[PDB]
RNA sequence: CGCUUCUCGGCAAGUGUAGUAUCUGUUCUUAUCAGUUUAAUAUCUGAU
RNA sequence: GAUGUCAUACUUAUC
């Protein structure tokens, strides 16, 4: 029983850009194995990532204890993949 | 256009006894040329006043009667 | 409720038990969902409250939490005099998002 | 520079030729090309 | 359908005018014997008391305006 | 398919630029079909061609087609499909669509949601198929059989909803001729299913409707399997049926009284069941129709012993509350000691049976209390106190009813004193089980037979419970709470020791450790105000100001609720944790994307708007107004009710005229739930402020050319008359031209909203002398009754019915006249239906505003009686 | 020599359910009689 | 004006 909402890719917003790749793994790999992790590395793309897990259960229960998570001052939320919304810049 | 004139209600014989045996091709445009100057023009010659009892009145011995009863 | 148009209410004669209702839907009315200016308590009957169904919600069904009442606008238009607002089945609502 | 597009009074498109209704941008410019805009055009 | 079996006199759509009309005069007669001012205008236009009124617009309530068509 | 792992390809073409690394198809656009489903859509892989070879039954395959857009198609095409095959019930027939239903839903290959969408599109096509399914009734219900004994309570329920539906579609005699054969089969879970069904159809249909068939089939002697299958049904029904078969309890007593006489045991426990499931459906009731059962049943109950020994005593403990005071202080002198003997009964179900019978044996006068102690509650915490009783969920919760009817009869000092032993034991369930029995009795009873000797090791052993969960299950916290509440300034030597606890708990490399230590002084809040402890509650408010740093946004939420019963619990202006230090600090706080979290925080914004509005320096108000609209279009239903009281009180509070720009400038979103929002946050404010001010600005909303912005001040104004009610008399003259010309309108749904408002304003100024404008508002919404929305038509019901309170029954009449005997039967329908609700309205007052009516030839309409005058 | 205050110039809010108003791809110049239905049209069913 | 496929937008303090 899940929502078709949910995905195995997670979409973070509003993140600190002096985050580095470990601390990244070890929030995003708390509630599960994490396959894949992209942080963005451009102007207009600061301060989003996109993490990939390899179970959907394992992300969906990632994205569920990552909305609001506490970070540094800033006020990042966490969202599902979206096909349509990704690509929204082009 | 044949919809529209089967939507419509046109290309429908209809027959009036009060302008001479005159031809309508709609129930819409019938009780449109009732209320007009060419039914009122027919009904002055039988004597009938211009009014709204006559409206739906097609023979001439109809409106006669409802002349003569009012 | 009006949001659903396939809910039906159980209309049978309302007893002295006063409906509950839970807290998803503490201070909502019975028949216009509102939550202003309530008017008069609701009235369930008897077999709509009767053994564990004692206590319970009349909208959602679960358990209840404060007491369930009628707005103003139902006790003015005499929407209160009728039967019991208790919601037996459930049709098309809340039934197809548990098994997704 | 269509003389039939209109804006209406709800923030929608409205074309007078063939007195047809658009909610969005969209769909006004892709109303232009069909069958019965054409007829308008050519009934006119 | 439910409606017109639960509460009597609401109607439908295939409703004649004799049943209705049987059904205006049921509710004027319950409202002339629910409501004191009407039985004492009946008592005082006629000569009989309100018992006499009560009982004869009580068996005025069968077929009150006649067989139905 | 979505846990399939995919390859560097899929993952690099699902991600935009910018970002560093740290046949098989049936006719086209069909969805993709099962490999093991290719046996009921096999003739849908080939193409159609529909030239002078194309019968009626291929019409159905497009029955069948549509079918395939409702099993695994997405689900607008599952939409559209159900509505197709509703709006075609009547065309298409009953007949190929049960013959293309009844092998797909019998599928051993099947799933729970494929089942689910097959038992919706079966009740969406009982409906328009009435008096139609009497040959298909077999056929659906050998489908619709199992469905009743399912595991899942939502499809249990839409089962016996489709069996009432079938019931009342087929009537009483083809229910009963096709369950007829269907009571004699071998197999007895069908025979125990087709009982169930005869149960469900005779609630749907009446008790007397089938009582004589029931008698029938119960009084046949022609084999045990009838009668058992008839005892069966009647013992469903007693228990579908609670209170609705207590006037047909003699006629249904008077067949169960033929039963437990023969020579089968089965037979006889099937009648001690349908015994014990009427004598606890109508509770205190039937103790004169029950003089005849009892006199077989003890003497059953003391010639032998077995599972018809334990149904017999399972029956006199139902039946034992339904009788008199000295019946039943006879009856319980007499079955304490089988009671007690089947206390070491190996058997699980003879043991449910007496926990179920000793909560009813002693629940009145009768049954001393010192015996109850020394010779039943040492059995009963000997035998039923073990581990194995807290695995099953009916094992666990019958015990602890039957804990909680000794701690209330005898005391709950006893039973605390012995309960205390286990609530630090190795088990989970059994601690759970522990605490929940001693929060009933600290609720039920209270705390005030406790000494000062088990006090502490009640607090130690709730301390113990609460330290060692690995649940995420709320019952230790409520527990905890409600012993704190039972004890009240009895913890006064507690709470450093829970204190020291809470704090060392609120440190540890778990997530749910913090969460529900939080809880847990979420929970111990209101108990330190009451105890004289102000520097406790000022140490931990001050310790939850900068513990807001979990990175868990379970912690963070229950570390916010934590402050927010703190700061209730505390003065709002005299605060360690003061409202100038916290209100900006919960600033980006309230940005969460959380569920909880962000009702917590748009609650504590609420609480500090409210109480703490002279704290800030009026300019975190306005920019905390702007994200009060991120804030709705949630799937929650708790943080848009806070969102709009946090905007009213801003608006109150700062003045109405800086968030009443900001709501009408977020009213153009073109979004759901974000418009209606917006709305119901303006009519709060300008209810909560003055209705004059905020009543040009909604006259300008309306001057924008938008549809939206338009349909969200019109429901803005009906939301706000609706909250104002009488003091709307005065604003009616200026909405007036509003709706009038809002009416008028090309669309449905701006005539829609001003009939809603207009109904507003006929139920808030009903009896102010008004009628002018509502008058002329009906005079508008007149034609607006002919439209074919379901929406406008409700609508333009409720409007009308405004009217007929407000304006007066006589208006309505003469609007509703000469409509009642119209020639075109769509308006004649809605006229009926219009006079119907008047007349469910105001029965009494049609009489005086009734049209004279000539008499006829053969009968007469004229009233005569009040035509005189004296 | 150091500290503090004021002013000026540059530097991704998603999913599921209930209904509804529009164009976009298209169809009927079959001439009478009888039946169901429709306020009246339209449509369907059998015989030249 | 209707039909049957597709798209857009709207409503009921729906979840």
């Amino acid at each position: 029983r899940l929502p078709p909402e949910v995905n195995r890719i997670l979409y973070i917003r509003n993140l600190p850009y002096k985050i580095t790749a470990e601390e990244m793994y070890d929030i995003f790999g708390k509630y599960g194995p994490i396959r894949q992790i992209r942080v963005g590395n451009t102007p207009e793309t600061r301060g989003t990532a996109y993490v990939v897990y390899e179970d959907i259960f394992d992300a969906k229960n990632a994205c569920d204890h990552l909305s609001g998570f506490n970070v540094c001052n800033r006020y990042l939320v966490v969202l599902y993949y979206n096909a349509n919304r990704a690509f929204q810049k082009m | 256009p044949y919809w529209l004139y089967k939507l419509h209600g046109l290309n429908i014989n209809y027959n009036c006894e009060i302008c001479g045996n005159y031809t309508y091709r709609g129930p819409k445009a019938f009780q449109r040329h009732f209320a007009e100057w060419r039914h009122a023009h027919g009904m002055r010659c039988l004597g009938i006043p211009n009014t709204a009892h006559f409206a739906n009145v097609t023979q001439i011995e109809d409106a006669v009667s409802l002349w003569a009863k009012l | 409720a009006k949001h659903h148009p396939d809910l039906i209410f159980c209309r049978k004669q309302a007893g002295v038990a006063i409906g509950r209702l839970c807290e998803k839907c503490d201070g909502k009315c019975v028949i216009c969902d509102s939550y202003v200016r309530p008017c008069t308590l609701v009235r369930i009957c008897d077999e709509c409250n009767y053994g564990s169904y004692q206590g319970r919600c009349v909208i959602c069904g679960g358990p209840g939490v404060s007491d369930a009442y009628y707005c103003k606008e139902c006790t003015i238009q005499e929407k209160d005099r009728d039967g019991c607002p208790k919601i037996v089945n459930l049709g098309s609502s809340k039934t197809d998002l548990f098994y997704e | 520079k269509d003389p039939y597009f209109m804006k209406n009074h709800l923030g929608s498109y409205e074309c007078k030729l063939c007195l047809t209704l658009h909610n969005n941008e969209g769909s006004y410019l892709a109303h232009t090309q069909g069958k019965k805009h054409q007829t308008n055009l050519a009934r006119r | 359908e439910h409606l017109q079996s639960k509460y009597i006199g609401t109607g439908h759509a295939d409703t004649t005018k004799w049943e209705w009309l049987v059904n205006q005069h049921r509710d004027s007669y319950c409202s002339y014997m629910g409501h004191f001012d009407l039985l004492n205008y009946f008592a005082i236009a006629e000569n009989e008391s309100k018992a006499r009124v009560r009982f004869n617009l009580m068996e005025k309530m069968l077929q009150p305006c006649g067989p139905p068509a | 398919e979505r846990n399939r792992p995919l390859s560097d390809e899929e993952l690099d073409a699902m991600f935009p630029e910018g970002y560093k690394v740290l046949n098989d198809q049936p006719s086209g656009n069909l969805p993709f079909l099962k490999p093991d489903d290719i046996q009921y859509f096999d003739k849908l892989l080939v193409d159609v061609d529909e030239s002078t070879l194309s019968p009626e039954e291929q019409k159905e395959r497009k029955i069948m087609k549509l079918l395939l857009k409702i099993k695994n198609g997405t689900p607008p095409m599952r939409k559209a499909a159900l509505r197709q095959i509703t709006d075609k019930a009547r065309e298409f027939g009953a007949g190929p669509l049960f013959n293309q239903i009844l092998p797909l839903l019998m599928s051993p290959t099947l799933e729970d949601q494929e089942r689910h969408l097959l038992v919706k599109v079966i009740d969406r096509i009982l409906y328009k198929l009435d008096d139609l399914v009497r040959p298909y009734v077999h056929k659906i219900l050998v489908v619709i059989e199992p469905l009743l004994i399912d595991e899942d309570y939502y499809a249990r329920v839409e089962g016996r909803e489709i069996i009432s539906n079938l019931a009342k579609a087929a009537g009483l005699a083809t229910m009963i001729s096709t369950m007829r054969p269907d009571i004699d089969n071998m197999d007895e879970y069908v025979r125990n299913t087709t009982a169930r069904a005869f149960a469900v159809v005779a609630s749907a249909l009446g008790i007397p409707s089938l009582l004589p068939f029931l008698k029938a089939v119960c009084k046949s002697k022609k084999s045990w399997q009838a009668r058992h299958t008839g005892i069966k049904i009647v013992q469903q029904i007693a228990i579908l049926m609670g209170c609705a078969i207590l006037p047909h309890l003699r006629s249904l007593v008077e067949i169960i009284e033929h039963g437990l006489v023969d020579e089968q045991q089965k037979v006889r426990t099937i009648s001690a069941l349908a015994i014990a499931a009427l004598a606890e459906a109508a509770t205190p009731y039937g103790i004169e129709s029950f003089d005849s059962v009892l006199k077989p049943l003890w003497k059953g109950i003391r010639q032998h012993r077995g599972k018809g020994l334990a149904a017999f005593l399972k029956a006199i403990g139902y039946l034992i509350p339904l009788m008199d005071a000295e019946y039943a202080n006879y009856y319980t002198r007499e079955v304490m000691l089988i009671l007690i003997r089947e206390f070491q009964s190996p058997d699980e179900e003879m043991k449910k049976i007496v926990l179920k019978v000793v909560k009813q044996c002693c629940g009145t006068d009768g049954v001393e209390a010192n015996y109850i102690k020394t010779e039943i509650l040492p059995p009963f915490f000997k035998h039923f106190w073990q581990h194995r009783m807290a695995l099953d969920r009916r094992n666990y919760r019958q015990l602890v009813d039957t804990t909680v009817e000794l701690a209330n009869k005898v005391g709950a000092a006893e039973i605390i004193s012995r309960i205390v032993d286990d609530l630090k034991d190795e088990a989970e369930q059994y601690r759970k089980m522990v605490m929940e029995t001693i929060e009933k009795i600290m609720g039920n009873l209270g705390a005030a037979d406790i000494d000062h000797k088990l006090e502490e090791q009640l607090i130690d052993g709730i301390l113990y419970a609460f330290q060692e969960q690995t649940t995420e299950d709320s019952v230790m916290l409520n527990g905890f709470g409600t012993v704190v509440n039972a004890l009240g300034k009895r913890v006064k030597p507690y709470l450093p020791q829970i204190c020291g606890t809470v704090l060392w708990r609120l440190n540890n490399k778990s997530a749910k450790v913090r969460q529900q230590a939080a809880d847990l002084i979420s929970r111990t809040a209101v108990v330190m105000k009451t105890c004289q402890e102000e520097k406790l509650m000022g140490h931990l408010g001050v310790v939850l100001y900068e513990y807001l740093g979990e990175e868990y946004p379970e912690v963070l939420g229950s570390i916010l609720g934590a402050l927010k019963a703190i700061v209730n619990v505390i003065g709002m202006h005299k605060m360690t944790p003061p409202i100038k230090d916290l209100l900006p600090r919960l600033t980006p706080i309230l940005k969460n994307r959380h569920e909880k979290v962000q009702e917590n925080c748009i609650d504590l914004v609420g609480r500090i708007a409210d109480r703490g509005a002279e704290y800030v320096s009026a300019r975190e108000w306005m920019r905390i107004c702007f994200e009060l609209l991120e804030l709705l279009k949630a799937h929650k239903k708790a943080i848009r009710r806070a969102t709009v009281n946090t905007f009213g009180y801003i608006a109150k509070a700062i003045g109405p005229h800086d968030v009443l720009a900001t709501l009408l400038n977020n009213l153009k979103v073109q979004e759901r739930q974000n418009r209606v929002c917006t709305t119901v946050a303006i009519a709060i404010v300008a209810e909560t402020c003055s209705p004059f001010t905020v009543l040009p600005a909604l006259m300008n909303e309306y001057r924008v050319p938008e549809l939206n912005v338009q349909n969200g001040v019109l429901k803005s104004l009906s939301f706000l008359f609706e909250y104002i009610g009488e003091m709307g008399k005065d604003y009616i003259y200026a909405v007036t031209p509003l709706l009038e010309d809002a009416l008028m309108d090309r669309d449905l749904v701006h005539r829609q909203t001003a009939s809603a408002v207009v109904q507003h304003m006929s139920l808030g100024v009903y009896g102010f002398g008004c009628e002018d404008s509502l008058n002329h508002l009906l005079n508008y919404v007149w034609p607006n009754v002919f439209e074919t929305s379901p929406h406008v038509i409700q609508a333009v019901m409720g409007a009308l019915e405004g009217l007929r309170v407000a304006i007066g029954p006589c208006r309505m009449l003469q609007y509703c006249l000469q409509g009642l005997f119209h020639p075109a039967r769509k308006v004649r329908d809605v006229y009926w239906k219009i006079y119907n609700s008047i007349y469910i309205g105001s029965q009494d007052a049609l009489i005086a505003h009734y049209p004279r009516i000539y008499n006829d030839d053969k009968n007469t309409y004229i009233r005569y009686e009040l035509d005189y005058i004296l």
